[PDB]
């Protein structure tokens, strides 16, 4: 099995290393999003 | 009635209880439809091994975990797609195996919390995450080598 | 309750079997963690400490 | 069918509204009116069996055929062998000779 196609190059970036957070809603399906919901406040501690 | 504010059926993959009138994929076909079928970009999430095949460059170390933060920018490896659905990731002298993780069906979004100021921050919605990949060391090849 | 049901399972028979438990829970007005902890403590034996 | 609210993921019940019955949550004011028919069947198991038994063809699911019974000495037979005896070292026989409906039952 030769790697004939899709020799994807993997690059690394450190611009948003400490500023990237992964949020997920276990109760909200992926079909409906919170784009139309007007966000009011986001209180977070470093 | 609002088309986006309907009820929620238990099956997340089949939330369409009322209308106006999925088979398990594979990483090779996933990349094929991501690149060959269309040129549209997509945000993905992948799990990587705790230890990478490399030494932290002047990072003040004890054979600890070589995290991604210790590495620098630039090309670090190549994603290879072989025949018969074989998919690997070369990260130097070793090749890890890449497979599909748990198929999430709820809302997984990728955002960046950029704290530009001590009391002011800009949260940027990068996008939505649909698939999850997992990379694992190929212990069989390493044992067959030595 | 949706997260609890997802943790239990997504099979139709599983939800049909777990329905009575959700109904009995909804009989009372327990909807927060504090109320559930209060109920449990009310149901806790006296250790005599 | 169990339905959940998008607001808090709690259980939805049916409640009579000012204009139409609707699904509502006991924690949030989120409501969803009913427009057309919404059904949820169960399809229970039907007793498809007839419960017929005792046929001579199904009864003769035995090994012993053309032996000599100690009662009428005729070929037909229906033997049972038991080994559940420790005080009595030998085994145990139970013969059922029945062609003309004799009903032979002994040890
Ligand atoms: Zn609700
Ligand atoms: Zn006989």
């Amino acid at each position: 099995d030769d790697p004939v196609v899709q020799e994807i190059d993997v690059y690394l970036a450190k611009s948003l290393a400490e500023k990237l957070y992964l949020f997920q809603y276990p109760v909200r399906p992926a079909s409906m999003t919170y784009d139309d919901i007007p966000h009011l406040s986001a209180k977070i501690k470093p | 009635i609002i088309n986006i504010k309907k009820e929620k059926r238990e099956t997340d993959e089949e939330t369409k209880q009322i209308l106006r009138m999925l088979p398990k994929d594979v990483s090779v076909a996933e990349l094929l439809r991501e690149l060959s079928l269309t040129k549209e970009e997509e945000l993905l999430f992948l799990q990587l091994p705790d230890t990478l095949p490399g030494q932290p460059p002047t990072q003040d170390i004890a054979e600890n975990a070589c995290t991604l933060a210790d590495l620098t920018e630039g090309q670090v490896g190549k994603l290879l797609i072989r025949k018969s659905g074989r998919v690997q990731l070369l990260l130097g002298k070793v090749t890890l195996d890449v497979t599909m993780g748990t198929a999430c069906s709820f809302l997984q979004e990728l955002v960046s919390v950029g704290l530009g100021d001590s009391r002011t921050g800009e949260m940027t919605v990068l996008g939505h995450v649909k698939h999850k990949l997992v990379c694992s060391p190929d212990f069989e090849s390493l044992l067959d080598h030595k | 309750d949706q997260e609890i049901v997802q943790m239990i399972g997504t099979e139709e028979h599983v939800m049909a079997a777990f329905g009575p438990s959700l109904e009995e829970c909804q009989k009372a007005q327990i909807f927060t963690q504090m109320q559930a902890l209060k109920y449990i403590g009310n149901k806790v034996r006296r250790q005599r400490m | 069918m169990l339905l959940f609210c998008p607001g808090c993921g709690n259980g939805l019940i049916v409640e009579e509204g000012q204009r139409c019955h609707r699904f509502a949550c006991n924690t949030c004011p989120y409501v969803h009116n009913i427009t057309r028919k919404v059904t949820n069947r169960k399809y229970p198991k039907l007793k498809e069996v007839d419960d017929v038994l005792g046929g001579a063809a199904a009864w003769e699911n035995v090994d012993s055929t053309a032996e000599s019974c100690p009662k009428c000495e005729h070929p037909r037979a229906y033997f049972m062998q038991l080994q559940t005896r420790s005080a009595d070292e030998p085994m145990t026989t139970f013969y059922k000779c029945c062609n003309a409906q004799c009903g032979h039952r002994w040890r």
